[PDB]
Order: C-alpha cells, then sequence, then structure tokens
RNA sequence: CUAUGCCGACUAGGGAUCGGGCAAUGUUUCUCGACUUGCUCGGCACCUUACGAGAAAUCAAAGUCUUUGGGUUCC
RNA sequence: GAAUACAUUAGCAUGGAAUAAUAAAAUAGGACGUGUGGUUCUAUUUUGUUGGUUUCUAGGACCGCCGUAAUGAUUAAUAG
RNA sequence: UUGAGCCUGGUCACCGGGGUCGUUAACCUUCUGGCAA
C-alpha cells in the first residue's frame, strides 16, 4: 500500500503461495520453498539459472502440494506426461 | 484434485456417475427393433418396458417386465437405433 | 422431502436435451393422437397411455411429435374427465382405505393412513379449487366419495 | 414463363428475388414429384451478406404455413440454389415477429405468448439456421472483461458438406442476434448411445 | 426447500475458496446470481464463469483465483437508502477501501459504491470481500 | 343487491325539484358528474332508482380522500364493507408486518357489487354513523 | 434419549452392512438362483483426521458464526 | 445579518421498473376496424323565443359475419 | 429486451445525464392543431 506521498511503506510485503494464491504469514512454518533448475544438452544443469514455487502449510497439512507441484511445473514445461487437467 | 476441468468431464468419468450426478443429466435407455422369428413384420420396443408386448403377427409375448431391463426370450434379431 | 413421510428419494425419469420428435420414427402426430383417443375410449389414465406408448409402440415422449401435452389432447378433442387423474386416484385409495377400516375398525396404523390421505386430499382439492380445475364449491365428504369415484 | 412468377414473391425487389423467382421456376420446370411439391410453395424474401473470407450467403425467410413441405423440398433444391447462384450459399430462415416487452408506461393487454418472445425467438432462429444438424448442448461463457460467447455443441452426424455450412450459419447468425457464438462438433468415442 | 439460490452459490463460493479448490460447481443458476457475479468479476474477485445452458434452471462453473475471504448473502432483503448504505458499509465491511456491498437497485444490480455514484438506494443483496 | 320497485317504501321515492307538466311530457331525469377523472355510468343516466345518497343523480358530493379496497360483505343494505390492507413500519427490527383496516362504504344500485371485486371508494361526508365513503370505480373481475 | 426439532445447499480418505438398479464373451448348481468384482441411489452405522467448531468431554455435524443473515416452529 | 440542515413515521406529487406478487385470450367471453348491415339515447348546432315529434347531422352503447397475420397454452427443478 | 455504435453539452485518461438508427418495430395509446394516403 501507497500513502499520498506514493512511496510503499510497510513492514514487509508477505509472499503468496502459487498453489492457492494467498499470503504466506510469519509463523506459517510448513510453508517451503522449491527450487529448480534449468537443463541444457547433455544434462549439466547450469547454476544460476532456476524456478522457485513457494507451497503454504495449509496445502501441505491438506496433502494436495504433490499435485500442485506436478501442475506447477507442467505448466511451467519441465515435467511431461504426469499431471493433466482433464481427469 | 484441486484443480479440475469442470467443463468437459472423461467419458468414462461420466458413464460410472447417476444420470441425474452428471453434468447434463440425460436418458440411460434406448429404443430397439425386433424381428419376430418367424413372420417379417419388425416391431419398436422399449428397453425398460412396463407391459407385455406382443407381436402385431400371430406370435407370443414378446418381452417380460421388470425392474430393470426387460429380458428378451423370442429369437428376435434386434437391431438397436 | 417425501410430504408424508421421512424418505429422501431422488428416483425420476431424465428427459433428453434434444426437444425434438425422435431421429428415426414415423409417428404421423395426428395418427397418434387419434391413436390416444382410441385408448381414452378404451379407459385408461393418462400415464398408462404414455406407459404403453413409450414401452410397446415406440414414442418416447409424446409431446415431442404431438406438440402438446397429452392431457391438453384429451381436453382439446373433449375426453376431458371431470376429476383429475392424480385426485382420482387419491380419493380412490381413500375409499379403500375407509373401506378396510370399517371392516377392521382396530388398525391404527390405517386410521393415521387415512388422515395423511384426507390431508394430501384436502391440499390437492384447495390448489384445483384455486387454480380453477374445480368448481369452487367442489368440497370432499367422506359419505358421497363413493360416488364420487364411481 | 407464363406467368406463375409474381405470385411467388409477396414483394418485388431490384434483382434478388427476380433470380429467385426464375432459378426455382427453372427448377419447377421437372415435372413428376419435383412439380407436384412445389405447386405450394412460395417466398417471402432474401437476403445478400457477406462472410468473414469472400463468400456471399443468401438468407431466405420462409412463411410458417410451408415450413412442413420445405423440410422434405429444400434438400432437393439445395444444390440447385448454390450450383445456379455462382458459388453463393443458402440459408433458410422461418421469419417470426417479437413483441414489446410490457414496460409501465406501455400497456399491451393482449398478452405476449412465449412463442413470441426475444429469448425463444432467438432458440427458434439458432434452432432453424443449423437445419441438418441438431443441438445437442449449449454454454454462455464470459470472459474476464464481461464479454459474453456462445459454445453450441452440434451432433456429428450428416457431415456432407456441412462443416463449413455451419461457419456461415455462425456468421449469419453474428449479426441476426447480436451475440458472438460458435459452433463445435463433439468426439463420438466407441458405439451405441 | 430452496428458499433462496444466491445464498447458496454464495455459500458454495466461499466453501470452495477456504479450501483452496481452482473451480467451482453452482446449480441452480438465475439471473440475480449472474448480475452478483459479474459485479464481482468487473471489481476482481472472480475469474471467468461458463454458464451451462440446460433445459431447466440451468448449471455454470466458475473459475476460482483466491483472493476473497467471505462472499456472502443478507437476508431478508432490507430496504437501502443513501443514508444508509454508510451504516452497512461500517456493519459489514472489513474497511472503508476494502469490501462491496451488493445492492439490487432500480437501475440495475451494482455496488455501493457506484450506486452511491448513480444517487440511487435499493435493497440490499449481498457483500464479498 | 337486490333492485326493487322504487315506491316501494311509505314515502314516494322522488328526485327533489323535478316537476312535470302539460308541455313537458313524462318526468325528466337530472345527472350530474363527480368529477375527478371519473364517468357517470349509463345505467344510472336511464335506470328507476333514486338513492338520495348516491354521488350520482343524488346530492351527495365527492370531496377529499380517494382509497381502494376490497369489499368483503355485502349482505347489510346499500352499503358494503372495504378491507384496506397495508405493511406497517418497525424501525427497530427493520421489518413489515400485516395490518388491515375495514371500511365502511355506500353502494349505489348503479354498481353490482358482491365479495371479492376491489373498489375504488371516495370520502363523501359523514352518511350514517361510520359511513364516510361512496364506491366510484368498480374493477370488476368478470370484466 | 441420539439428553442433539423440520426442510434445503456445500464440505476429507477408507472399509463393512441392508434394499434396489446397471455391467461381467466372471465361477458354480440338477436360465434361474448362490458366490465374486466394479459403479450408482436411499438408509443403519464404523475407523482415521481436523480445512472447521467447542469451555472441554467431543462433533462429518455440535462444521460452512466478531469474516456474526437460506427458511420456519418450540424453549 | 438575524442563515442552513436535522424533520420525510403518515399523507401529496415527479422520475426508474432491478428486487417480491395477482388476471392479461380457452368453450377465444380476445389489439381485432375512415370495413360489409341494423338498432337505443343525447342535442353539445341551425329551421324566428320557451315548450312537443321524425331525425340529416356529430357523439355514447348492443347485435351475426369479414383473416387484417406467424392467430393463443414457458422447460418440466438431482422440488413436490 | 441483453449487448454494441453515435450526436451534443456538463467538475475532474476517466464519470453522471437526453435523444436516436439496425439486431427486433422503435416514445406504446388517447385528445387537440397542422400537413394528407
Ligand atoms: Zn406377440
Amino acid at each position: 500500500m501507497e500513502n499520498e506521498a506514493g512511496q510503499l511503506v510497510d513492514l514487509y510485503v508477505p509472499r503468496k503461495c502459487s498453489a492457492t494464491n494467498r499470503i504466506i504469514q510469519a509463523k506459517d512454518h510448513a510453508s517451503v520453498q522449491i527450487n529448480v533448475c534449468a537443463v541444457d544438452a547433455e544434462g549439466r544443469q547450469i547454476p544460476g539459472e532456476k524456478t522457485t514455487y513457494a507451497i503454504s502449510g495449509f496445502v501441505r497439512s491438506k496433502g494436495e502440494s504433490d499435485d500442485c507441484i506436478n501442475r506447477l511445473t507442467t505448466q511451467d514445461g519441465l515435467l511431461e506426461g504426469v499431471w493433466s487437467y482433464q481427469r | 484434485v484441486l484443480a479440475v476441468d469442470l467443463l468437459n468431464p472423461s467419458h468414462e468419468s461420466e458413464m460410472r456417475k447417476h444420470k441425474l450426478k452428471q453434468l447434463v443429466q440425460g436418458p440411460r435407455s434406448f429404443f430397439m427393433d425386433v424381428k419376430c422369428p418367424g413372420c417379417f413384420n419388425i416391431t419398436t420396443v422399449f428397453s425398460h418396458a412396463q407391459t407385455v408386448v406382443i407381436c402385431g403377427s400371430c406370435a407370443s409375448v414378446l418381452c417380460q417386465p421388470t425392474g430393470g431391463k426387460a429380458r428378451l426370450m423370442e429369437g428376435c434379431s434386434f437391431r438397436r437405433k | 422431502g417425501r410430504m408424508h413421510s421421512k424418505g429422501k428419494g431422488i428416483a425420476s425419469s431424465a428427459l433428453p436435451y434434444v426437444r425434438s420428435p425422435p431421429a428415426w420414427c414415423k409417428a404421423d402426430a395426428d395418427s397418434v393422437v387419434e391413436q390416444i383417443l382410441k385408448f381414452s375410449k378404451k379407459g385408461m389414465s393418462p400415464s398408462q397411455i404414455g406407459v404403453t406408448l413409450r414401452d410397446s409402440h415406440g414414442i418416447p415422449q409424446v409431446r415431442f411429435i404431438t406438440g402438446q401435452k397429452i392431457m391438453r389432447i384429451l381436453k382439446a378433442n373433449g375426453l376431458a374427465p371431470e376429476l383429475p387423474e392424480d385426485l382420482y386416484n387419491l380419493i380412490k385409495k381413500a375409499v379403500s382405505v375407509r373401506k378396510h377400516l370399517e371392516r377392521n375398525r382396530k388398525d391404527k396404523d390405517s386410521k393415521f393412513r387415512l388422515i395423511l390421505i384426507e390431508s394430501r386430499i384436502h391440499r390437492l382439492a384447495r390448489y384445483y379449487r384455486k387454480v380453477g380445475a374445480l368448481p369452487p364449491t367442489w368440497k370432499y365428504e367422506s359419505a358421497t366419495a363413493s360416488a364420487l369415484v364411481a | 414463363a407464363l406467368n406463375k412468377i409474381v405470385k411467388r414473391s409477396s414483394s418485388q425487389p431490384t434483382e434478388t428475388d427476380l433470380l429467385v423467382a426464375q432459378c426455382l421456376y427453372d427448377l419447377e420446370s421437372s415435372s413428376k414429384d419435383m412439380a407436384k411439391e412445389l405447386r405450394p410453395l412460395q417466398i417471402t424474401s432474401a437476403r445478400e451478406v457477406e462472410v468473414g473470407g469472400g463468400k456471399k450467403a443468401i438468407v431466405v425467410f420462409v412463411p410458417q404455413p410451408l415450413l412442413k413441405a420445405f423440410h422434405k423440398c429444400q434438400a432437393r433444391l439445395t444444390r440447385e440454389l448454390e450450383k445456379k447462384f455462382a458459388d453463393r450459399h443458402v440459408i433458410f430462415i422461418a421469419q417470426r415477429r417479437i413483441l414489446p416487452k410490457p414496460g409501465r408506461k406501455s400497456r399491451v393487454t393482449q398478452k405476449r405468448p412465449r412463442s413470441r418472445t426475444l429469448t425463444a425467438v432467438h432458440n427458434a432462429i439458432l434452432e432453424d439456421i443449423v437445419f441438418p444438424t441438431e443441438i445437442i448442448g449449449k454454454r454462455t461463457r464470459q470472459a474476464t472483461d464481461g464479454r459474453k460467447t456462445i459454445k453450441v455443441f452440434l451432433d456429428n452426424r450428416d457431415a456432407n458438406t456441412v462443416d463449413y455450412k455451419l461457419g456461415s450459419f455462425s456468421s449469419v447468425y453474428h449479426k441476426l442476434t447480436g451475440k458472438n457464438v460458435t459452433f463445435e462438433f463433439p468426439v463420438a468415442t466407441g458405439e451405441g448411445l | 426447500v430452496r428458499q433462496s439460490v444466491l445464498a447458496d452459490c454464495l455459500n458454495n463460493i466461499v466453501n470452495a475458496e477456504r479450501r483452496g479448490r481452482r473451480q467451482v460447481l453452482i446449480r441452480p443458476s438465475s439471473k440475480v446470481i449472474v448480475k452478483f457475479l459479474t459485479v464481482m468479476q468487473k471489481h476482481g474477485y472472480i475469474d471467468e464463469f461458463t454458464e451451462i445452458d440446460d433445459h431447466r434452471s440451468g448449471k455454470i462453473v466458475i473459475q476460482l483465483n483466491g483472493r476473497i475471504n467471505k462472499c456472502g448473502v443478507i437476508s431478508p432483503r432490507f430496504n437501502v437508502k443513501l443514508k444508509d448504505i454508510e451504516k452497512w458499509v461500517n456493519q459489514l465491511l472489513p474497511s472503508r477501501q476494502v469490501g462491496v456491498i451488493v445492492l439490487t437497485t432500480s437501475r440495475g444490480i451494482m455496488s455501493h459504491n457506484e450506486a452511491r455514484a448513480k444517487d440511487a438506494g435499493g435493497k440490499i443483496l449481498g457483500f464479498f470481500y | 343487491a337486490t333492485e326493487l320497485v322504487v315506491q316501494s317504501e311509505r314515502a314516494f321515492q322522488k328526485q327533489p325539484h323535478i316537476f312535470q307538466n302539460a308541455k313537458k311530457g313524462a318526468g325528466r331525469r337530472w345527472y350530474k358528474d363527480v368529477g375527478l377523472g371519473f364517468k357517470t355510468p349509463a345505467e344510472a343516466i336511464y335506470g328507476e332508482y333514486v338513492d338520495k345518497k348516491c354521488p350520482f343523480v343524488g346530492q351527495v358530493s365527492i370531496r377529499g380522500r380517494i382509497l381502494t379496497g376490497t369489499v368483503v360483505s355485502t349482505k347489510m343494505h346499500r352499503t358494503i364493507i372495504i378491507r384496506r390492507e397495508y405493511l406497517h413500519f418497525i424501525p427497530k427490527y427493520n421489518r413489515y408486518e400485516k395490518r388491515h383496516k375495514n371500511l365502511a362504504a355506500h353502494v349505489s344500485p348503479a354498481f353490482r357489487i358482491n365479495e371479492g371485486d376491489v373498489v375504488t371508494v371516495g370520502q363523501c361526508r359523514p352518511l350514517s354513523k361510520t359511513v364516510r365513503f361512496n364506491v366510484l370505480r368498480v374493477v370488476k373481475h368478470t370484466e
């Protein structure tokens, strides 16, 4: 949020889980970040280039983290033939 | 789970559901045209018939009503359409 | 949610999306209309009309080919019973229960069922008088119910 | 020739219905069943329209007391119409007349029957425009901005030279109702229902 | 029996949003439900919804994206004047900047803010934030 | 209700200040328009009744308030009871309640009035104890 | 007495049981029955768990309630 | 300068027709209308002034027919 | 009977307000005044 001056005044901007679009509280100790690096020809994944996902504790307890991570990677193009939108 | 395409459910996932519970409810019954074993006339019958069916020509009972699909005991070469 | 019971059944018929005459049929509309008239002279209820036509003759829904409901067809052609079929069946059931009770006065369960049927008949009669299907002074008396049925 | 032309069309436009009358008379010159069925056959109006490409369609309005014969007679003349019209599609539509909404300031004591309702007329127009194939589904999809698109799911029967006739059908329905519509053929896996 | 269909629609939507699902199936549908959903859509809380047109009341499939906390109905339909809009906002909305109150104003179904702009009260339908 | 012979009373029921002479044959009948957009019924113009307390061919005048209600009772002579229904306001509960009040209006023989058959009445000066209204327009269910 | 009004919508995983229906180039016993498997509707219940509720015992309702409003009686 | 608003329960009036209701015609008892014919009344005008009759004339209402034209019955709710 | 395209004038790429044409006929109906098939 911005005041009348225009700058951003707040303690911090919480990050939102990519699986449910809900913010992660400071005490969400079951909310983890998954980091996966891209790969080139003949393997040998180049360090420094990676894609990140955040999964909230609510999803982790509900048990939907596996399918949510499958959807995220399939949409990004990192996995093939694992998750399908038509069940 | 937690993300599905309700617009286009799978055909297999639809044939296993109740007719009302489907996305668009529809009948599960049909009509078939049967032929008398010793005649030439063709008579259309319902898969869930509740009445005794008698062929137009000289013939005996066609099928016996029941709770579900009636059983055909005459040797009729039925065509379903 | 049954009106006079605790059952929660959902059994019914799911009509198809295609509100059209059958693709493979030769009902010829007017022939079916006269066929319904013939069966009406034979003296069977409209429910029996649809059941027989669907099960034996092969027309799934009569209104699809005829363009109007079979009760509308009967009213248009003049063979319209004075009492609606549902009310006639309810009164006939009430008469049968009353006869059973008068022969066997100890059936308290039958007395309870008669009370339920009486309430259902009165509610249906009130609806029919309100809509205009019956004269506003219709009323319902158990003494003349037998003559009403017959 | 020999008169029998003026009564075919109620109105007398410049060239459209005149050429239509000449072509249908040429087809009616054939005797027997075609002549017998075309004897109680007439027409009301025709309109020339374009499609997204370069194709031309002719929307012909049919009187209501003629659809019973037109159902089994138009199939034998649509091929001749498209052959004579020099690569022009022909689409038959049953003309109707819809009634106003009963506004507060305008009292209409005659009542508007449901058959003369804008939504009912639009549904009837949609049914009539796709003549060979019947409707098995319809979905109204609203975009995030709010644009409404109609997806009409047809059947997979009698697909002979209709896969683009439906595209022409959508083109007419784009401007004949003011609603964007697309027709789609589903997939009939297996054999049975 | 069913009394109001908007209440069932909003209850199902809020249940799906709390569960975290990205889609919800609503039945039955109605004009009031449609107008409520387009108001929510133009305010950004609800994504595209496809209306399955059956030969009945009809169904609808709604795509959610989170970012809503609770959408509810206000039964009975209380009459809300222009002066009562502020009282209703303070009673139901989380704050003066976040939250939308839907009124079936004579001009049409609209948010409370644009109802104030049009200077016309009506009957309160529901809210979402 | 039922119209009888007009001269069926001790006193000769007559329109006041109207005379018949040799030059002008028979007895002329006088009618007036109540106003406020209403129209005088045709059978009032050519009828038999007198009805001194009638908005037409009478002496009472229409002025004041105009109300609309459904007539419930017609068993009494030349008057009826109108039932007006309205919803009351409770500021505390922000809800309504059904409230009804029964009126008392006079009906001329010009209007055939039965149960149901909501009518329109207007103030016509006090007539009998609780009768201060007279029926002017009838929106009948038959027509 | 379920110390828990009635109607209606939604909400998590599984396995038993009753009544009905659908399907099996399934098994068996001189056209059917019995048994096995899967699906579905309506009941009686059960195990685990708590997105959720409660003061807690506990509850798939006693959940969808300070983010307080589906309808209606009794108290 | 000695304002303005609060007031509006209730009554009156203007504007809107979303939300909630009843009939719009079934035995068609229907928009039917410089339309083919008839009848009942009135003089809002003139025949020189009141008054009495026929009615051209202008108007109110009632009787059988004429298709003007697309002639009329919402799906049938995982309600009943 | 929902949506799309204009004219003109109003405090800020924006908003409220009046008229229209075609989708589908676009101030229903009446009285008065005028034009008149
Ligand atoms: Zn036989």
